[PDB]
């Protein structure tokens, strides 16, 4: 058997869950998983085609295997963690900075 | 609408990748 | 973009993903394909940095 | 099961806070005028703590059996010598070794056998009027022991046991731990002076022996000790005396203190390096004293919650009656491939139709096969003898 | 003579030698192996490292 070669069509006893936008929750598409928010995308793919990638080759959106809609996929894996402290010897009181 | 002169704004117009690791 | 071309790359293995890889192979077994992506990655930033 | 008290008061616990306690030494390196920073199960500062009561002078005595985590930080504020003993095992039923460390007025006696705990176990003890002598008399700890592992005689001494009512005297810090096996301990004693709560400051936990058991320590219990005087009648029903010491039970958590050392060799000063912000950057940079400027110290990632998984309508099961156990296959020269989806596959189902004795997966493990979607499954079955099974695989020939 | 997942206490008493200075010999003390001169030090550790 192939691994992502083809739509799925047999999988397993694996059962189908419900469908959560607005959330940096996990995803799993004809056995492609990944991690990101599933929001709105203005852009359409092709009736003989599913998956889609971009200039980076990331899977930035895939048609889901029952609405067939588009979904684009934003990993919430976007920032950083800072923080600015006036010294230790005038008083003892930080700012944490967000990137 | 902003401090520069004529010559400062002719030479003016002129002149995804976070998510792996690339911050500017 | 010389980066974002390396992170595709199977560099000797079958797949590009780490949430592909650990989704096929146990990692008892799938250790000899993680070093080889972390060791291809490491000459790239070494390079990039360089 | 046994004999144990009665009219007993129960009050519900209270919850205190730390004051930078619970730092010992993670190794056995001598450092001086050099900083070090290691990851090791230390206990956090500023924390929340179960604290546990004996006020009688009221009628109280509660001991519960708590469940003993990798690591627990145990100090006691013993002011008239009132926690004898602890214990430490799984069940506690005389079937498997526990760790049976009590110290009682005449010797340090541990033992690791299999004793019968009662649902309650305590020390009794009898203070006559023309003797002063604390004398052991009620001991209800175990009833018997059969096989045993270890075995330890203390030397002879006479303990104290005072009984003076009012400010705290000693203070005992016990950091019971097991790493592998090995029950580490580390015993410190400082005098305080004190009404209640937890003096301040900064302490250094010494080791004192170590001993190779190999058990599991699961659940443990703190002791007591009952203080009988000559006005009490001597029963079980209210003569009885638990004192009013207290000691606190605190868990210990994998953290990170940056540990100080001076030119002596020990460690004075403790700095948090994954808790607040300012701790963090003076154990990042190594230094205590941080200049006026901008830092940066770990990045910032969102976990999960939930995970969804879309699959087509896939409604049907895969027939196994043609393709595996059937009644007559192909040859080896002439194997059919025969085309098989649509339908729901599963390998779990196939152990009691027929005991597989090759079950090998190339390229994929068999654990796996569940947890991902099959994609063209070819059926190659074909009959060979069984000395040529281990030419085939994928690079044999 | 058993041998289970209990730790082992029960092995055998090792062989020891006698102690040379002042010259660049090599050591094996508690497993750690080094070479170097093992001179006098009049600072003191800790009792329990």
């Amino acid at each position: 058997f192939e691994l992502l070669h083809a739509p799925a069509t047999v999988c397993g006893p694996k059962k189908s869950t419900n469908l959560v936008k607005n959330k940096c929750v996990n995803f799993n598409f004809n056995g492609l998983t990944g991690t990101g928010v599933l929001t709105e995308s203005n852009k359409k793919f092709l009736p003989f085609q599913q998956f889609g990638r971009d200039i980076a080759d990331t899977t930035d959106a895939v048609r889901d295997p029952q609405t067939l809609e588009i979904l684009d996929i934003t990993p919430c894996s976007f920032g950083g963690v800072s923080v600015i402290t006036p010294g230790t010897n005038t008083s003892n009181q930080v700012a944490v900075l967000y990137q | 609408p902003s401090k520069r002169s004529f010559i400062e704004d002719l030479l003016f117009n002129k002149v995804a990748q976070k998510f792996n690791g690339l911050t500017v | 973009n010389t980066l974002v071309k390396q992170l595709s790359s199977n560099f000797g293995a079958i797949s590009s993903v780490l949430n592909d890889i650990l989704s096929r192979l146990d990692p008892p077994e799938a250790e000899v394909q993680i070093d080889r992506l972390i060791t291809g990655r490491l000459q790239s930033l070494q390079t990039y940095v360089t | 099961q046994c004999v144990n008290l009665t009219t007993r008061t129960q009050l519900p616990p209270a919850y205190t806070n730390s004051f930078t306690r619970g730092v010992y030494y993670p190794d056995k390196v001598f450092r001086s005028s050099v900083l070090h920073s290691t990851q090791d199960l230390f206990l956090p500062f500023f924390s929340n703590v179960t604290w546990f009561h004996a006020i009688h002078v009221t009628k109280r005595f509660d001991n519960p059996v708590l469940p003993f985590n990798d690591g627990v930080y145990f100090a006691s504020t013993e002011k008239s010598n009132i926690i004898r003993g602890w214990i430490f095992g799984t069940t506690l039923d005389s079937k498997t070794q526990s760790l049976l460390i009590v110290n009682n007025a005449t010797n340090v006696v541990i033992k690791v056998c299999e004793f019968q705990f009662c649902n309650d176990p305590f020390l009794g003890v009898y203070y006559h009027k023309n003797n002063k002598s604390w004398m052991e008399s009620e001991f209800r700890v175990y009833s018997s022991a059969n096989n045993c592992t270890f075995e330890y005689v203390s030397q002879p001494f006479l303990m104290d046991l005072e009984g003076k009512q009012g400010n705290f005297k000693n203070l005992r810090e016990f950091v019971f731990k097991n790493i592998d096996g090995y029950f580490k301990i580390y015993s410190k004693h400082t005098p305080i002076n004190l009404v209640r709560d937890l003096p301040q400051g900064f302490s250094a936990l010494e080791p004192l022996v170590d001993l190779p058991i190999g058990i599991n320590i699961t659940r443990f219990q703190t002791l007591l000790a009952l203080h009988r005087s000559y006005l009490t009648p001597g029963d079980s029903s209210s003569g009885w005396t638990a004192g009013a010491a207290a000691y606190y039970v605190g868990y210990l958590q994998p953290r990170t203190f940056l540990l100080k050392y001076n030119e002596n060799g020990t460690i004075t000063d403790a700095v948090d390096c994954a808790l607040d912000p300012l701790s963090e950057t003076k154990c990042t940079l190594k230094s205590f004293t941080v200049e006026k400027g901008i830092y940066q110290t770990s990045n910032f990632r969102v976990q999960p919650t939930e995970s969804i998984v879309r699959f087509p309508n896939i409604t049907n099961l895969c027939p196994f009656g043609e393709v595996f156990n059937a009644t007559r296959f192909a040859s080896v020269y002439a194997w059919n491939r025969k085309r098989i989806s649509n339908c729901v596959a599963d390998y779990s189902v196939l152990y009691n139709s027929a005991s597989f004795s090759t079950f090998k997966c190339y390229g994929v493990s068999p654990t796996k096969l569940n947890d991902l979607c099959f994609t063209n499954v070819y059926a190659d079955s074909f009959v060979i003898r069984g000395d040529e099974v281990r030419q085939i695989a994928p690079g044999q020939t």
